[PDB]
Protein backbone atom coordinates (compact mmCIF):
# COMPACT_ATOMS: atom_id res chain seq x y z
CA UNK A 1 0.00 0.00 0.00
CA UNK A 2 0.83 3.66 0.12
CA UNK A 3 0.26 5.45 3.41
CA UNK A 4 -1.39 8.83 3.00
CA UNK A 5 -0.64 10.33 6.42
CA UNK A 6 -2.35 13.27 8.09
CA UNK A 7 -3.37 16.38 6.22
CA UNK A 8 -2.57 19.93 7.29
CA UNK A 9 -4.18 23.31 6.74
CA UNK A 10 -2.37 26.58 7.41
CA UNK A 11 -3.65 28.81 10.19
CA UNK A 12 -2.97 32.22 8.71
CA UNK A 13 -2.62 34.86 11.40
CA UNK A 14 -5.32 37.49 11.39
CA UNK A 15 -4.28 41.10 11.84
CA UNK A 16 -6.45 44.06 12.81
CA UNK A 17 -5.97 47.78 12.35
CA UNK A 18 -6.72 48.78 15.95
CA UNK A 19 -4.41 46.08 17.32
CA UNK A 20 -1.48 47.48 15.30
CA UNK A 21 1.01 50.25 15.91
CA UNK A 22 -0.24 52.20 12.90
CA UNK A 23 -3.51 52.81 14.75
CA UNK A 24 -1.76 55.29 17.04
CA UNK A 25 -1.00 57.32 13.91
CA UNK A 26 -4.69 57.82 13.16
CA UNK A 27 -8.17 58.52 14.47
CA UNK A 28 -10.04 55.66 12.76
CA UNK A 29 -13.83 56.06 12.84
CA UNK A 30 -16.52 53.93 11.24
CA UNK A 31 -18.87 56.51 9.80
CA UNK A 32 -21.90 56.25 7.56
CA UNK A 33 -21.12 57.71 4.14
CA UNK A 34 -22.68 61.08 3.38
CA UNK A 35 -22.42 63.46 0.44
CA UNK A 36 -21.85 66.57 2.57
CA UNK A 37 -18.23 65.94 3.55
CA UNK A 38 -17.37 65.06 -0.06
CA UNK A 39 -19.07 68.02 -1.77
CA UNK A 40 -17.11 70.45 0.40
CA UNK A 41 -13.52 70.72 1.53
CA UNK A 42 -13.20 71.80 5.14
CA UNK A 43 -11.90 75.12 6.41
CA UNK A 44 -9.84 75.60 9.57
CA UNK A 45 -9.10 78.87 11.35
CA UNK A 46 -5.97 77.96 13.29
CA UNK A 47 -4.68 80.61 15.69
CA UNK A 48 -0.95 81.34 15.50
CA UNK A 49 0.98 82.48 18.61
CA UNK B 1 -60.89 89.55 -1.79
CA UNK B 2 -57.37 88.23 -2.27
CA UNK B 3 -55.49 86.35 0.45
CA UNK B 4 -52.11 87.98 1.15
CA UNK B 5 -49.86 86.71 3.96
CA UNK B 6 -50.65 88.00 7.44
CA UNK B 7 -47.08 88.98 8.30
CA UNK B 8 -43.73 88.31 6.69
CA UNK B 9 -42.43 84.79 6.40
CA UNK B 10 -39.97 83.64 9.02
CA UNK B 11 -36.91 81.74 7.88
CA UNK B 12 -36.34 78.07 8.66
CA UNK B 13 -33.06 76.26 9.23
CA UNK B 14 -32.57 73.07 7.23
CA UNK B 15 -32.11 69.73 9.01
CA UNK B 16 -29.04 68.97 6.85
CA UNK B 17 -26.62 71.18 8.75
CA UNK B 18 -27.52 68.96 11.72
CA UNK B 19 -25.87 65.99 9.99
CA UNK B 20 -23.10 68.31 8.89
CA UNK B 21 -22.47 69.39 12.49
CA UNK B 22 -22.64 65.84 13.84
CA UNK B 23 -20.20 64.67 11.15
CA UNK B 24 -17.90 67.52 12.17
CA UNK B 25 -18.27 66.58 15.84
CA UNK B 26 -17.20 63.07 14.88
CA UNK B 27 -13.85 64.44 13.67
CA UNK B 28 -13.35 66.13 17.06
CA UNK B 29 -12.47 64.27 20.30
CA UNK B 30 -15.96 63.52 21.69
CA UNK B 31 -19.59 64.55 21.48
CA UNK B 32 -20.01 63.88 25.21
CA UNK C 1 -28.80 73.30 19.35
CA UNK C 2 -26.00 74.55 21.60
CA UNK C 3 -24.30 71.15 21.82
CA UNK C 4 -25.36 70.34 18.25
CA UNK C 5 -24.15 73.13 15.95
CA UNK C 6 -21.53 74.82 18.12
CA UNK C 7 -20.00 71.66 19.60
CA UNK C 8 -19.18 69.55 22.65
CA UNK C 9 -16.07 71.26 24.05
CA UNK C 10 -15.63 75.05 23.75
CA UNK C 11 -11.86 74.80 24.25
CA UNK C 12 -9.20 74.16 21.55
CA UNK C 13 -11.83 74.18 18.74
CA UNK C 14 -15.04 75.97 17.82
CA UNK C 15 -17.52 75.46 14.99
CA UNK C 16 -17.79 78.79 13.18
CA UNK D 1 13.52 62.72 14.12
CA UNK D 2 11.13 62.62 17.08
CA UNK D 3 11.61 66.31 17.88
CA UNK D 4 11.16 67.59 14.32
CA UNK D 5 7.51 66.52 14.06
CA UNK D 6 4.97 69.22 14.87
CA UNK D 7 1.56 68.95 16.51
CA UNK D 8 -1.97 68.52 15.08
CA UNK D 9 -5.36 70.19 15.44
CA UNK D 10 -7.61 67.46 16.88
CA UNK D 11 -5.32 65.52 19.21
CA UNK D 12 -6.97 63.34 21.83
CA UNK D 13 -4.95 63.18 25.08
CA UNK D 14 -6.95 60.27 26.51
CA UNK D 15 -5.93 57.86 23.73
CA UNK D 16 -2.81 55.68 23.45
CA UNK D 17 -1.61 56.28 26.98
CA UNK D 18 0.55 53.53 28.42
CA UNK D 19 0.98 52.36 31.99
CA UNK D 20 2.72 54.56 34.59
CA UNK D 21 1.02 57.65 33.16
CA UNK D 22 3.38 58.21 30.22
CA UNK D 23 2.09 59.41 26.85
CA UNK D 24 2.83 57.97 23.41
CA UNK D 25 3.78 60.81 21.07
CA UNK D 26 3.94 59.05 17.72
CA UNK D 27 5.00 55.80 16.11
CA UNK D 28 7.92 54.80 13.90
CA UNK D 29 7.85 51.75 11.65
CA UNK D 30 10.48 50.04 9.51
CA UNK D 31 11.28 46.69 7.96
CA UNK D 32 12.12 43.61 10.01
CA UNK D 33 15.89 43.81 9.48
CA UNK D 34 16.24 47.48 10.43
CA UNK D 35 14.03 46.85 13.46
CA UNK D 36 16.22 43.92 14.50
CA UNK D 37 19.37 46.02 14.10
CA UNK D 38 17.85 48.84 16.19
CA UNK D 39 16.74 46.33 18.86
CA UNK D 40 20.16 44.65 18.98
CA UNK D 41 21.94 48.02 19.09
CA UNK D 42 19.71 50.04 21.44
CA UNK D 43 18.62 47.44 23.99
CA UNK D 44 19.24 49.92 26.83
CA UNK D 45 16.31 52.10 25.72
CA UNK D 46 13.68 49.57 24.60
CA UNK D 47 11.22 48.23 27.15
CA UNK D 48 8.03 46.18 26.85
CA UNK D 49 4.95 47.80 28.34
Amino acid sequence: FEAIFGTFCNRLEWVYFLTSGLAAAAHAIKFHDLNKLTTGKMLFHVQVP
Amino acid sequence: TVSAPATYGNFVLSPENAVTAISYHSILADFN
Amino acid sequence: ALRIYYGDDPERYNIH
Amino acid sequence: LAEAATDSILDNPTTYTTSSGAKISGVMVSTANVMQIIMSLLSSHITKE
